[PDB]
């Protein structure tokens, strides 16, 4: 059963770090710039036309 | 948008010259001339769709000029909406 499994998901294995790449800079994309221990300083702190064209580029390709 | 009204008994080649050196337009490397009534305001899906398709595909890519009626109904107006869509 693991063997299958592994094969399963070994042929797409980028597919899958790609998807998780994504999340994982998703993720530190919005986080404060200092690391925990030191954050709470951090958190302190805490407390048209456009689109139409975009739209028809899109629409063109 | 350079407009210009002139004398219907007048000879192209001014016009030309004009246009090249006047007003700054380059010299083609193609002039489609788009004819037909087009009866109706709103123009078949499929005709303008080929129309915007093809025809502008081909001067966008050749780099060309497109004269037609310059109103702003039917072929003359889709025309125009396709080449600003091109563009």
């Amino acid at each position: 059963m693991f063997s299958y499994t592994f094969g399963k998901v070994q042929g797409n294995s980028d597919l899958y770090w790609k998807a998780q790449r994504y999340r994982l800079i998703r993720e530190f994309h919005s986080r404060p710039a200092l690391a925990p221990p030191f954050i709470v300083i951090s958190h302190l702190r805490l407390l048209k036309e456009a689109e139409r064209k975009l739209l028809t580029w899109e629409s063109v390709h | 948008s350079n407009f210009l009204r002139l004398s219907d008994r007048t000879d192209p080649a001014a016009v030309y010259s004009l246009v090249t050196r006047t007003w700054g337009f380059r010299a083609p490397n193609l002039v489609v001339s788009v004819l037909g009534g087009s009866g109706g305001p709103v123009l078949q899906t499929w005709l303008q769709d080929l129309l915007r398709r093809g025809l502008v595909r081909a001067a966008q890519s050749t780099g060309a000029w497109i004269v037609t009626g310059g109103l702003h109904t039917g072929i003359g107006r889709h025309v125009g909406v396709a080449v600003r869509d091109h563009q």
